[PDB]
């Protein structure tokens, strides 16, 4: 029952090509709800799920004001990290940041988040306290100095304790078809030959929503953690999730190994084995 | 809904 | 300066039953920086009409992205996704497995 929003913001330079494009996307859990991309025909926030459609034109022309004045501000701040690591005009590079709320199965504030990063390294992140920076080096410094003058960790306490939370609720509500239901798992174990000698037993979940899952092998009841080839968690296009984990076994000790799955859609964890 | 205050870095 | 190669992987979106329509999917992630090119390919051709989500990036930076186009599985056709980065010397191609 714990919810969180995010807005996931790429401006990346790309000298000789033309200006920096500034992408902005937003997502409630692991749905996408709006995107922004300076590089489209014409520039506008743009609906992404289906219970995002209802806001008015009043919402849709805010988005896109505040994602047209960052699309702006961005390249100004490219501009000055270039400059905050002698780099030479040659080059491209890219600025990150990610914030926002997480609420609790309450639907009370857990924790606020605002991170940035350049060139894929932490560069700049708000501290829990929602009062203070950790900057990664004498660079981030000077952004350090420059949002503490312009009182930048309250401007973002209060939107994040605000805002952040009543908007992240009202989608929620608004989603809740969705956003407030979990898809379990369709689970199955298959057993493919590798040799005379083993076998692969390949433990499947698919249909599964929110993304987060747990799916280990045990062997004799004993974790298999370095001996399971475990793929990353990827997305089937129609919202829901899907993973698999991997063991070479010996013929035919197949028995002696379990396949557990955990996640919020299930009652009751499961464990599973290969079937014959 | 984002925030709104752009901050030049 | 600091580059992540991506991880590929290429999959349908349901189990794969033959002569039955279905979405191949390819989904790159884990990459730095952000530019990349992503193809499907049918027996070695590029797929014409082929869509992809909106470029994200997860808690390490690292950017995904999910390519997908219609599809009707045969026996004998081939499918595939080729993937160039500026981390790769040349594209590398990865052929769909549905045990996979």
């Amino acid at each position: 029952g714990s919810h969180s929003m995010r807005y996931f913001y790429t401006a990346m330079s790309r000298p000789g090509r033309g200006e920096p494009r500034f992408i902005a996307v937003g997502y409630v859990d692991d749905t996408q709800f709006v995107r922004f991309d300076s590089d489209a025909a014409s520039p506008r926030t743009e609906p992404r799920a289906p219970w995002i459609e209802q806001e008015g034109p009043e919402y849709w022309d805010r988005n896109t004001q505040i994602f047209k004045t960052n699309t702006q501000t961005y390249r100004e701040s490219l501009r000055n990290l270039r400059g905050y690591y002698n780099q030479s005009e040659a080059g491209s590079h890219i600025i990150q940041r990610m914030y926002g709320c997480d609420l609790g199965p309450d639907g009370r504030l857990l924790r606020g988040h605002d991170q940035s990063a350049y060139d894929g390294k932490d560069y700049i992140a708000l501290n829990e306290d929602l009062s203070s920076w950790t900057a990664a080096d004498t660079a981030a410094q000077i952004t350090q100095r420059k949002w503490e003058a312009a009182r930048v960790a309250e401007q973002l306490r209060a939107y994040l304790e605000g805002l952040c939370v009543e908007w992240l609720r009202r989608y929620l509500e608004n989603g809740k078809e969705t956003l407030q239901r979990a898809d379990p798992p369709k689970t199955h174990v298959t057993h493919h030959p590798v040799s005379d000698h083993e076998a692969t037993l390949r433990c499947w979940a698919l249909g599964f929503y929110p993304a987060e899952i747990t799916l280990t092998w045990q062997r004799d009841g004993e974790d298999q953690t370095q001996d399971t080839e475990l793929v990353e968690t990827r997305p089937a296009g129609d919202r829901t999730f899907q993973k698999w984990a991997a063991v070479v076994v010996p013929s035919g000790e197949e028995q002696r190994y379990t396949c557990h799955v955990q996640h919020e859609g299930l009652p009751k964890p499961l464990t599973l084995r290969w079937e014959p | 809904l984002p925030f709104d205050r752009t901050t030049i870095m | 300066m600091i580059q992540r190669t991506p991880k590929i992987q290429v999959y349908s979106r349901h189990p794969a039953e033959n002569g039955k329509s279905n979405f191949l999917n390819c989904y790159v992630s884990g990459f730095h920086p952000s530019d990349i090119e992503v193809d499907l390919l049918k027996n070695g051709e590029r797929i014409e009409k082929v869509e992809h989500s909106d470029l994200s990036f997860s808690k390490d930076w690292s950017f995904y992205l999910l390519y997908y186009t219609e599809f009707t599985p045969t026996e004998k056709d081939e499918y595939a996704c080729r993937v160039n980065h500026v981390t790769l010397s040349q594209p590398k191609i990865v052929k769909w497995d549905r045990d996979m």
